[PDB]
């Protein structure tokens, strides 16, 4: 598969929104395996990432933070191996991202199965729906011994339920394609 | 839930021999190239410390008389020369899963030469017996091994109600025990006898020490 | 150094809640996560939970969850562990462990371990009673500390001075009170013609008394 190498910008403001969007268009078009780190940060509602549609498997941690962009196109995000960690603890955290409405209103991370190691921080994300409803216990692998978990529900829109397809009413987003594999 | 299961529960060993103490898991504690197998001392009444990390390393500061060893789902800590310091509980634990677990714990004794108590007898005092009470107290120091009997005679006879017995903890410093013995009576009931008796019988003689009073 | 300095003994009735904390010092404390451990009396340590302060995930043991929260406060640099609706079967000692993570997780640091009762016993006071003893070159002498609750007490001898052959019992509880003896032995040239007095303190009822042990007839 194709692979590509992943950042360690953490939290850090760009130097420019156009390089900055440059840089990751160039990082990971077709990009399918991120060795390394996955950072998506300070994108605007009206940013274009259709380059990240390939992604499939991240080695580090994904942290999506400070954007206003509505989706995050990673559906066929299927594992998270955490071999580096936010904080040296999460492999997935989705922070601070807002303030019609900018910011994250679903993960959609509808293939995502597995994490191997590190846990799933997610907070002040007011328009984001869902994210309270995934059985985080069914993605964490056996011998993931960070398996920890910080899930703020606050929120801003009122959530239509889970689509009625779902098991469990279990799902990443509201479409009957986004219920939680289990 | 990996399950730790040790042997033995207990051993009791002489100074300057090795001790084994055996750590069975249910399933394989292994991953990414490590043991998650981890081993700690807990002296009576104080917390654990950590002794070996990941199955084979000495904890800073740790004495290299401890090791550990094993793979996959046995593994082995090892005390030698064992010193009379280590009387201690000993636990295994693993984090190969999220769920963390200890073993049941191996109570390390050590073994020394016997020791015969040094009984002393103590009669209510006038306090106690002010107040309408009347306990008689015996205690038994400084002996190995830990196993004991005690009776209390009143005028030549044998009381075995309201008799409360406590043991110490093996002594970190000379590995032996201590006991005290409490016989409780009323004040009247205590007035009712002259003849106080504790008798200890321990392995170190066939005939029992004798401590006595007369009220 | 490092070290983690946990809240004193607790006494909490039946369906009450009781809070257990633990106080780090000596490294940053929101870069290493906490553990919280279980031990009844006699028994083996078990796993509650542990959490990380930076940002306060979680995870809970399953068989804990409900009963124990854990949260931190960054100001203080302290760790925090509620137990709620508490029965006998919640009597133990708590700790809480530092998570080290090069060392494959293990529990490097631990605290001293807080002893919660859960009990609608009264706190009751010791009575405290002098046991006076010769032909021999040691004498060995005591302290009876009878009738109180809850534990614990802390017995010296001669204000602390007298600190070789001392052997304190383990209390042995009847009848919701508690009981123990403390023996020591000293050079029978010192005693009588010295003092020997024992100190009892209860801090449950925030008592501390003074018996001088004077030779019986
Ligand atoms: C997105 O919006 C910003 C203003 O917020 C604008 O400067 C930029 O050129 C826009 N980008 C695209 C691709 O339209």
């Amino acid at each position: 598969t194709q692979v590509c190498t992943g950042t360690d910008m953490k939290l850090r403001l760009p130097a420019s929104p156009e390089t900055h969007l440059d840089m990751l268009r160039h990082l990971y078009q077709g990009c399918q395996v991120v060795q390394g780190n996955l950072e998506l940060t300070y994108l605007p509602t009206n940013a274009s990432l259709s380059f990240l549609q390939d992604i499939q498997e991240v080695q580090g941690y994904v942290l999506i933070a400070h954007n206003q962009v509505r989706q995050v196109p990673l559906q066929r995000l299927r594992i998270v191996r955490g071999t580096q960690l936010f904080e040296d603890n999460y492999a997935l955290a989705v922070l601070d991202n807002g303030d019609s409405p900018g910011g994250l209103r679903e993960l959609q991370l509808r293939s995502l199965t597995e994490i191997l190691k590190g846990g799933v921080l997610i907070q002040r994300n007011p328009q984001l729906c869902y994210q309270d409803t995934i059985l985080w216990k069914d993605i964490f692998h056996k011998n993931n011994q960070l398996a920890l978990t910080l899930i703020d529900t606050n929120r801003s829109r009122a959530c239509h339920p889970c689509s009625p397809m779902c098991k469990g009413s279990r799902c990443w987003g509201e479409s009957s394609e986004d219920c939680q594999s289990l | 839930n990996i399950v730790l299961t040790q042997s033995p529960a207990s051993l009791a060993v002489s100074l300057g021999q090795r001790a084994t103490i055996s750590c069975r898991a249910s399933e394989s504690v292994d991953s990414y190239g490590n043991s998650f197998m981890h081993w700690y001392q807990q002296k009576p009444g104080q917390p654990p410390k950590l002794l070996i990390f990941l199955a084979s390393n000495l904890e800073s500061g740790v004495p290299p008389r401890f090791s550990g060893s094993g793979s996959r789902t046995d593994f082995t800590l090892t005390i030698d020369p064992v010193e009379a310091d280590d009387a201690a509980t000993y636990y295994c634990q693993q984090n190969n899963e999220d769920l963390r677990t200890f073993g049941g714990g191996t109570k390390l004794e050590i073994k020394r030469a016997d020791a015969a108590p040094t009984v002393s007898i103590f009669p209510p005092s006038s306090e106690q017996l002010t107040s309408g009470g009347a306990s008689v107290v015996c205690f038994l120091n400084n002996f190995y091994p830990k196993d004991i009997n005690v009776k209390w005679k009143i005028d030549g006879s044998e009381r075995q109600n309201g008799v409360l017995n406590s043991w110490t903890d093996q002594d970190s410093k000379d590995s032996t025990y201590s006991m005290s013995s409490t016989l409780t009576l009323t004040k009247d009931e205590y007035e009712r006898h002259n003849s106080y008796t504790c008798e200890a019988t321990h392995k170190t003689s066939t005939s029992p020490i004798v401590k006595s009073f007369n009220r | 150094e490092i070290q983690l300095q946990q809240s004193g003994p607790e006494l909490v009735k039946p369906g009450a809640s009781v809070k257990v904390s633990c106080k780090a010092s000596g490294y940053a404390f929101t870069s290493y996560n906490m553990y919280w451990v279980k031990q009844s009396h006699g028994k083996s340590l078990e796993w509650i939970g542990y959490i990380d302060p930076k940002h306060g995930g979680t995870s809970y043991n399953q068989k804990f969850k409900g009963k124990a929260t854990m949260t931190v406060d960054k100001s203080s640099n302290t760790a925090n562990m509620h137990l709620n609706s508490l029965t006998s079967e919640d009597s133990a000692v708590y700790y809480c462990a530092r998570m080290n993570y090069g060392s494959g997780y293990a529990m490097d640091y631990w605290g001293q371990g807080t002893s919660v009762t859960v009990s609608s016993a009264k706190t009751t006071p010791p009575s405290v009673y002098p046991l006076a003893p010769q032909t021999n070159s040691m004498v060995t002498l005591g302290c009876l500390v009878k009738g109180y609750f809850p534990e614990p007490v802390t017995v010296t001898w001669n204000s602390g001075s007298l600190s070789s052959g001392v052997h304190t019992f383990p209390a042995v509880l009847q009848s919701d009170l508690y009981t123990l003896s403390s023996s020591v032995t000293v050079p029978s040239s010192t005693w009588p013609s010295e003092t020997v007095t024992c100190n009892v303190a209860h801090p449950a009822s925030s008592t501390k008394v003074d018996k001088k042990i004077v030779p019986r007839d």
